């Protein structure tokens, strides 16, 4: 405490994680914990420093969300890591603990010592006499360092019976196959030490290859030093829950801060038995801890998860980047990787929705944002339901034209409304520190209108928050039903009529002579700025601020608009041949030449809609339809050897076929399956009608021939679905459109 | 006219014939044996079922008109790109 020991220095910090967690000799209601910062100088000199926090129950069951948990379960996880001779995939048995941990312990640092932050100077102070950081501080002593990169690229080739993954696939019918490949290797650690491995590494100064038959012995192929892009550090500690002098060895990179790998095919085994082994040959002299061993990932649940990441929390120090490849916006794609890890200090995606607040703490923070409100909008609130309709005053099939029509969105609206909420509720925070949460909200927001990952990464992030309290569900509800009221008010004295849209984007007609050009451009500026105005007065009048000021946008105007149902909508404007087309399924490469087809035929009928004839007109039309339908059944026959066209994409949440057991054979390829499976339907004999999981094969593939008709009635009756409406809203008529395939062209695929 | 008729050259004076004949019990092990070959990459099995098995199922026919429709099924699938088509597994030349 005293300040007359303190030394100072001028640095940044690369990376935070952990090295140690224990329990103090004689207690029973916390615990604390040691972590390592890699810290570098104004020239580029990599040190290591060491801290130390202690952490409660109550906040440990807070992060939780739960009251199930005990310090004595946290303790024994962390205890049994520290060997991965043995135990080298633990967080696979229960992840939700390990999130818990990282996001209490980096709440605590934060709290405890100072503020802190990636990438930025500061002024550390430490104590000569221990040898532990004791102070953090945010200074400006000039332009810091750059990051720099590293290039990486590693091959395994693991073995394993099938029947253990047939075994643990038949235990739970719905499971991807990571994860059942992680749990085989997890049942038996052996068999990655019998792997045979390839390592390239390329830096700025140097390069490292190896290429071992079996990683327990010498390497066959060997180009490089060890010695060079690490280098070895001992320190001597000498925490205050400990009774005697500690020492801690650890690793330090040498011109780079991070890997970078690209996703063409990237598989966690490869790194996790690399890892280990150099886990295994470092800390063999005795006389010193060990650090922890730890990963996460989306293959560590049953079911995946959507988007992929690799997260290291403990050995060996730095994180890695996975990014898609064969993308000519890769070096776009890197530098959004690093501006999110540095923004958001590293936790996302790993902890989740815990970057912002507790999950045991937004009921009180909603009740209290709502509790002032308005007595309106509090009544409106109270009632707030799924399944209402309140203004959006049409139905199904209906047709205008010509008449001038116009579509405004709000870009981004619910972040902004979770901001200020949860700014407005914060006076019911029962801490005074949870306030930097939320100013890390704040900041993406700001950034989201010149910058697409801070739009994306909000994308991602409000639902999780929204699913973890319906609270918010209700009060966004409800605010948002108030904003679409008065817009619908306002926008009633503009000679403007809303026809579709639910607030945060919409679309009406206007009133005026439908020949001047000159004067209808005038008038949609107006109600733009009209409506732009009131909606901004009655948000500012319920006590509400925004940070970014509102900004409404015109998205288009046309002259034609049909409906044939409550998310399909046709737009077209017949004066330069522009369209808009929403509300088509899109589950395969052959779904997008039906839209195509569609948009054609859609516009050649309205086309000559416009001929003022009688009922013939339609009988016209009808005949235009049948004909595209035809000509792409005949174009469909060329394309009747191709597997991966007709293969179609299912999620974990629909039902499926069951898996073939040859698909267990596969090897290596059965890694990339987080989210998504694609299937094909082929006919091996009679009516048979057989299922094909395309991807889990080598190429190329030797099937029988495939199965057209059902694929092609699957889509035919989509088509379908828009023709009959469009008949029934344009010409007011009763008959449904019906294709005869049965009888006119089923004998090409038979 | 060209994937529902027989290739230009099958019907055509040939020194030698480059087919594959044989009885009945000597072509269904032939035909396993071929089956066995392509399974890996991507031919469904077949899973048959015997009178007296340990598996009564269906399908009691035994191989009298299973032999037929498996070699006629096999013998009218094309071929796409330079890769040769499946029967080459069971007539044992990459010329077919």
């Amino acid at each position: 405490m005293d300040t007359a020991d303190i030394v100072w220095v001028e640095e940044s910090v690369s990376a935070i994680t952990l090295y140690a967690v224990w329990l103090p000799p004689r207690a029973r209601e916390y615990f604390h914990a040691l972590v390592y910062f890699v810290c570098r100088n104004a020239a580029g000199e990599g040190r290591a420093r060491f801290a130390e926090v202690s952490v409660t129950a109550t906040e440990l069951r807070d992060f939780y969300g739960s009251a199930d948990v005990s310090v004595q379960a946290v303790v024994a996880a962390a205890r049994a890591a520290t060997t991965p001779a043995a135990s080298p995939l633990e967080p696979l048995e229960n992840p939700t603990l390990w999130r818990a941990l990282y996001a209490c312990v980096l709440a605590a640092l934060e709290r405890q010592t100072g503020p802190v932050a990636l990438f930025a100077p500061l002024r550390i102070g430490s104590d000569p006499r221990t040898g532990l950081v004791v102070k953090v501080e945010r200074a400006s002593w000039g332009p810091p360092a750059a990051p720099r990169a590293a290039l990486l690229v590693a091959e395994a080739n693991i073995d394993i019976d099938p029947m253990a993954l047939a075994a643990r696939v038949a235990e739970h019918p719905d499971a991807r196959l990571a994860w059942a490949r992680l749990a085989a290797i997890r049942d038996t650690p052996q068999c990655a030490s019998a792997a045979s491995l390839t390592v390239n590494i390329t830096t700025g100064t140097a390069l490292f290859a190896r290429e071992y038959q079996t990683l327990a012995f010498p390497p066959i192929k060997k180009e490089g030093a060890f010695g060079d892009l690490v280098e070895v550090c001992e320190v001597g500690l000498r925490p205050r829950g400990h009774p005697q002098r500690v020492t801690a060895r650890v690793l330090l990179p040498r011109d780079y801060d991070y890997f970078v790998s690209a996703g063409e095919k990237f598989s966690a085994p490869a790194l996790v038995a690399l890892f280990r082994q150099w886990h295994t040959t470092v800390h063999a002299a005795p006389g010193a801890l060990a650090p922890v061993f730890a990963f996460l990932g989306p293959e560590f649940e049953v079911r995946g998860g959507p988007v992929p990441y690799f997260a290291v929390l403990g050995f060996p120090g730095w994180p890695t980047f996975t990014v898609p490849a064969t993308a000519e916006s890769a070096r776009d794609l890197v530098r959004g990787a690093a501006a999110a890890y540095a923004a958001l200090l590293g936790a996302w995606p790993a902890v989740g929705a815990r970057v912002v607040l507790p999950p045991r703490a937004w009921p009180g923070v909603a009740s209290a944002a709502a509790g002032c409100l308005l007595p309106a909008v509090r009544e409106a609130v109270a009632r707030w339901h799924p399944a209402t309709k309140i203004i959006q005053l049409l139905d199904p099939p209906a047709a205008v034209g010509p008449v001038w029509t116009a579509r405004f969105c709000f870009p981004g609206l619910r972040a902004q409304l979770l901001a200020a909420l949860a700014d407005l509720g914060g006076s019911g925070l029962a801490d005074p520190h949870g306030r930097t949460g939320l100013a890390r909200l704040d900041a993406l927001v700001v950034a989201a209108p010149s910058e697409p990952w801070a739009g994306a990464v909000l994308e991602r992030l409000v639902p999780d928050t929204c699913n973890a309290c319906p609270a918010l569900r209700q009060l966004l509800g409800g605010v948002m039903a108030a904003v679409c009221l008065q817009i619908e008010e306002t926008a009633s004295s503009v000679k403007f009529a809303v026809c579709g849209g639910d607030g945060g984007a919409f679309w009406g007609v206007f009133n005026v002579d439908p020949q001047d050009a000159d004067a209808a451009s005038g008038v949609i500026e107006d109600a733009r700025r009209a409506i732009e105005t009131a909606v901004g007065a009655v948000l500012r009048a319920n006590a509400v601020r925004l940070r970014h000021p509102l900004c409404l946008a015109l998205e288009g105007v046309y002259t034609h608009a049909v409906a044939w149902s409550q998310a399909g909508v046709w737009f077209w404007n017949s004066r330069d041949n522009t369209d808009h087309l929403g509300g088509f399924p899109l589950r395969g490469p052959a779904y997008t030449t039906a839209a195509g087809v569609v948009r054609d035929t859609l516009r050649r009928v309205l086309g000559l809609t416009t001929a003022c004839v009688p009922e013939e007109d339609a009988l016209t039309a009808r005949g235009l339809m049948e004909d595209a339908c035809d000509r792409l059944i005949l174009d469909a026959f060329n394309k009747r050897l191709d597997a991966e066209y007709w293969s179609v994409r299912v999620s974990p949440f629909e039902a499926s076929d069951p898996l073939p057991p040859t698909a267990f054979r596969g090897g290596a390829l059965l890694d990339a399956e987080h989210y998504w499976r694609r299937v094909v339907r082929v006919c091996p004999g009679g009516g048979e009608s057989v299922g094909v999981p395309v991807d889990l094969y080598p190429r190329p593939l030797v099937l029988p021939p495939v199965d057209c008709a059902h694929h092609l009635r699957e889509i035919l009756r989509e088509i379908e679905l828009v023709f009959t409406g469009v008949l029934a809203g344009v010409w007011g008529e009763g008959g449904k459109f019906v294709y005869p395939f049965d009888d006119k062209m089923s004998f090409l695929f038979a | 006219l060209r994937a529902r008729t027989y290739a230009p050259g099958a019907l055509t004076p040939a020194p030698a014939y480059c087919g594959a004949v044989d009885s009945a019990t000597k072509m269904m092990g032939r035909l396993a044996d071929a089956e066995k070959l392509l399974v890996p990459r991507g031919w469904p099995a077949f899973a048959p079922a015997s009178p007296g098995e340990d598996t009564a199922g269906g399908t009691p026919p035994p191989q009298t008109c299973g032999i037929v429709k498996r070699l006629l099924r096999l013998a009218a699938t094309e071929q796409q790109g330079p890769t040769p088509p499946a029967i080459a597994a069971l007539i044992r030349n990459a010329a077919v």
